[PDB]
C-alpha cells in the first residue's frame, strides 16, 4: 500500500555523468561510449549569454578548449561538433560503465526521474512531469546545466532530456538528447517566459483509478457523463481536453477496478465543481497530476484493495 | 529573462 | 530555485541488493563485504506468521536452508545467526561494490532516501520522514521486505532502515540495521496499530526558511511570540511543542534569511489559525513537514533571492 | 493488523 512520487533507480545514469569545462564555465555532461554530450553553452561567458552566435564562438575553439573530468580521471578530447543546442565531445576512451540505453523525445504529460548534477557529481533525483507548456518543476542552482532525466525500462536507460536553463517563475527547460529544446525556448539569456500551463486530465484520472485500487472510492458518485460535457467543465478549470485516445489509455485501470472511465470522470467533474470538502485522496488535497496511467500500473498492486 | 544553468 | 522531495543517487546501495530464499519464500537483503542482512521472517512460512518463536524456527535451519543469489550469480551460505529481527548471513564472497558505510539510527522527524526492491531488483526511489510515531508512509507492495533506507554524507553511505512490515493504516514498520524496530512494532502478523502521529515542527519551520530563501515572503507578519504561547497553538493543532533545541537548530537558516526563529513562530502561528487563504508555499496549499533544516540547506541556495 | 512484507 502507500502511493509516492518514485523516480527510477539512478545508478545506472550516476556512471555516466562527467564534469566538461571550457574556459572559466563548467557544467555536466552525459558520457556514453566514447562520447560526452553536454550543453552547448558551456563555451559561453557570461557575456557571450545574452546574443551568442554558437557557429562563431565554437569555429573559435579547438579540442584541447574542453576538458572532460570523469572522476578524478581526465578525459582527452579528439573530437568535437555542435547538434543543435549540445556539443558531442568524442573522446578517447569508452565509458565501461555505459547502460544499454536510448535516446527519446517524450511528450507533454508524460513522466521521468531528474539526476541533478553539479561538477560532474550527482546529487540527488526526484520524479517529474513535462509539463503542457514544456517545462518542468525540478530543482535546480548554479552548476546543474548538463544534468539528465531519463527512465528505465527492464536495464535499458532512455534519456530523454538535458537541463538548460530556469525561466522567470521559477521552472526549468532544456532539451532532448539530440540537443532539440522541449518548448519555444532557445539557449541564451534573452526574455523568454512560460507559456500558459494546464492540468494533466489523463494523469490526474490514473491517479483517481490508483486511488481506487488501493482501497478507497469516497469520491466515486452515481453519475456518469459524456465526453463533451466532461470537457466544458475541464475548459472552466483549465484542465486538458479529454480525448477519446485518453479513454482507450485508460482501459486496464478502468479493467482492474471496474469504473468505466466516463464514470470516472463523472467522479472527476464532481469533485472540480465540489471540492474535496476537508477530505484528502492517496494523502493529497489536491488533485495530482505528475502520475501516468504507466506510473500508477508500474506502482500499484495488480491487484485492487475491493 | 531566461537564465542558463 | 524550485524545491523537490529530493532523494539521494541510490546507485552505491543497488550495488548492495540481493535476493534472500529460505523454502518458499523470498525477499531482498543487503550485502555488505562478506555478510547478507535480512529480515529475519523470510524463515516464517504463511503458517509461523501469527505466532512464530524465531530462536526455534531459526535452530532447525542450516546454512544451506538459505539461498542467496545477486544478480545471475549465486552466492554461498557459510555462515548465519540473528541480531534482533534481522539475520546476518555469512557468505564465502566479498561484495566488490560494497560503498563505504555505516548502520545508523535515525531519529524521528529526520529523513532518509528508500530504495523499493523486489526480488532483490532495485525498482524505485523515494525520500521519506521517520515519523513521530516511528512508521513511515512509504510504498511497499509484497515481496518489497528488506528494502534498505538511507543518507548519503560525501561518500559514505548511512545505512538507517530495512523495512518489514505494513500497518492496517497503510503505513509502514521496519528495522535499523543491527534488527532493532523504530517503534514498539514487532516482527509477527498480530493486532498492532501506528500510534496517534503529530506534524513535525522543526521541519514545518524549516520548509518556511527554504521558502524565504527561494523569494516568497507573503506568509510573514509583524508579530512575534514566546515559545510557550508558540506551543499552545501547536497543542491545539497537533503540531509537536517548539523547543528551545530546534529554535538553535534553526539558527543557519535564521540567520541566512535575517527572520527570527520566534517571529518564523508567529507567522506559523497565523498560517496555523488562519490558513493560506487559497494561497500557496513553495507550490504546496498545505504545510510540508518532511524536509529538515539540513534537507533544507542541502537544496536551497545558500544565497536568499532577497 | 500488522502485515509482513
Amino acid at each position: 500500500s502507500g502511493f509516492r512520487k518514485m523516480a527510477f533507480p539512478s545508478g545506472k545514469v550516476e556512471g555516466c555523468m562527467v564534469q566538461v569545462t571550457c574556459g572559466t564555465t563548467t557544467l555536466n555532461g552525459l558520457w556514453l561510449d566514447d562520447t560526452v554530450y553536454c550543453p552547448r553553452h558551456v563555451i559561453c561567458t557570461a557575456e557571450d549569454m545574452l546574443n551568442p552566435n554558437y557557429e562563431d564562438l565554437l569555429i573559435r575553439k579547438s579540442n584541447h578548449s574542453f576538458l572532460v573530468q570523469a572522476g578524478n580521471v581526465q578525459l582527452r578530447v579528439i573530437g568535437h561538433s555542435m547538434q543543435n543546442c549540445l556539443l558531442r565531445l568524442k573522446v578517447d576512451t569508452s565509458n565501461p560503465k555505459t547502460p544499454k540505453y536510448k535516446f527519446v523525445r517524450i511528450q507533454p504529460g508524460q513522466t521521468f526521474s531528474v539526476l541533478a548534477c553539479y561538477n560532474g557529481s550527482p546529487s540527488g533525483v526526484y520524479q517529474c512531469a513535462m509539463r503542457p507548456n514544456h517545462t518542468i518543476k525540478g530543482s535546480f542552482l548554479n552548476g546543474s546545466c548538463g544534468s539528465v532525466g531519463f527512465n528505465i525500462d527492464y536495464d535499458c536507460v532512455s534519456f530523454c532530456y538535458m537541463h538548460h536553463m530556469e525561466l522567470p517563475t521559477g521552472v526549468h527547460a532544456g532539451t532532448d538528447l539530440e540537443g532539440k529544446f522541449y518548448g519555444p525556448f532557445v539557449d541564451r539569456q534573452t526574455a523568454q517566459a512560460a507559456g500558459t500551463d494546464t492540468t494533466i486530465t489523463l494523469n490526474v484520472l490514473a491517479w483517481l483509478y490508483a486511488a481506487v485500487i488501493n482501497g478507497d472510492r469516497w469520491f466515486l458518485n452515481r453519475f456518469t457523463t459524456t465526453l463533451n460535457d466532461f470537457n466544458l467543465v475541464a475548459m472552466k478549470y483549465n484542465y486538458e481536453p479529454l480525448t477519446q485516445d485518453h479513454v482507450d489509455i485508460l482501459g486496464p485501470l478502468s479493467a482492474q477496478t471496474g469504473i468505466a472511465v466516463l464514470d470516472m470522470c463523472a467522479a472527476l467533474k464532481e469533485l472540480l465543481q465540489n471540492g474535496m470538502n476537508g477530505r484528502t485522496i492517496l494523502g493529497s488535497t489536491i488533485l495530482e497530476d505528475e502520475f501516468t496511467p504507466f506510473d500508477v500500473v508500474r506502482q500499484c498492486s495488480g491487484v485492487t484493495f475491493q | 529573462x531566461a537564465v542558463l544553468x
